[PDB]
């Protein structure tokens, strides 16, 4: 019933993270290139096509902490959007109002939870949503 | 049910037959993962200090080597800003009867002696091409800083 360790776990996503994945309109990598502890990632997201998010890229903070991957990470975008589940002002992520952090599995990963935002971006209830300006950003 | 013989056996030795400056304990949840802290070898510029690292013995070990990685920040040509190890026993001329205690002397004899000129090194190793003197002073620095506590 082997379980990967935590570090050794963060350091295969780190791997996958550089080797990038399908078409590259997720991606991510570590936010500071010297924490020993893996735990802050940078994540992106593309915005999907034919949405409202379309031609904007996305730039979140993805922490992975004592408990990771037993645990789902901590995700807040630093890139400002209007979405179902994404705080309005600060830019966090409410796991329960998203399914892949409230129904996570140790068999997810950093990936997994930048393709589930980006899949729910071409929700019908998000599409539409207008936007804030490009560029803005949360703070902190 | 458990794990197969030779894990338990290697676990055992060494919670028995302990290498000499190296600490190795296993981990209160996982039995696969220890905890490891090599004393810095004799006249070497990690004299004195203490590093950690972590094991891993993957679930296809021993056919695939184990994973280690330093947890404490030190200065050699062969140990990355994240503690990832070059060292080929670890990848290339791995095979099963190495088993731990062959992959962590010869850890501890990195140190003892690094490979600035091995391919993959960091730039660290540039500076250890270079100006070794600087190079071995600045390892001590950090493990000044580091490694004693």
């Amino acid at each position: 019933g082997v379980k990967v360790p935590r570090n050794f776990r963060l350091l295969e996503e780190l791997e996958e993270g550089q080797k990038g994945v399908g078409d590259g309109t997720v991606s991510w990598g570590l936010e500071d290139d010297e924490d020993m502890t893996l735990t802050r990632w940078t994540g992106m997201i593309i915005g999907p096509p034919r949405t409202n998010y379309e031609n904007r890229i996305y730039s979140l903070k993805v922490e992975c902490g004592p408990k990771y991957p037993e645990a789902p990470p901590s995700v807040r975008f630093v890139t400002k959007i209007n979405m179902n589940g994404i705080n309005n002002s600060s830019g966090m992520v409410d796991a329960r109002s998203i399914p892949v952090l409230a129904k996570w599995q140790n068999s997810y990963s950093i990936k997994v939870v930048l393709q589930e935002l980006r899949r729910l971006m071409m929700s019908k209830e998000n599409m539409k949503l207008p936007q804030p300006p490009e560029g803005q950003t949360y703070n902190n | 049910a458990g794990l197969p013989r030779r894990i338990i056996k290697e676990t055992q030795r060494l919670l028995a037959e302990p290498v000499p400056g190296i600490k190795a304990e296993p981990d209160e949840s996982n039995a696969r993962y220890f905890h490891v802290v090599i004393a810095g070898p004799q006249d070497s510029p990690f004299e004195g200090g203490t590093f950690k690292l972590e094991l891993f013995l993957p679930e296809e070990y021993p056919m695939a080597a184990p994973k280690v990685r330093f947890m404490t920040k030190i200065y050699h040509p062969n140990v990355d800003k994240l503690g990832r190890i070059c060292l080929d026993i670890l990848k290339d001329k791995w095979s099963p009867a190495l088993q731990i205690r062959t992959v962590l002397l010869s850890i501890q004899a990195l140190l003892s002696a690094p490979n600035p000129d091995d391919p993959l090194a960091n730039d660290v190793a540039e500076q250890w091409k270079t100006n070794e003197a600087q190079a071995i002073e600045t390892a001590r620095a950090w493990t000044r800083l580091y490694a004693m506590n």
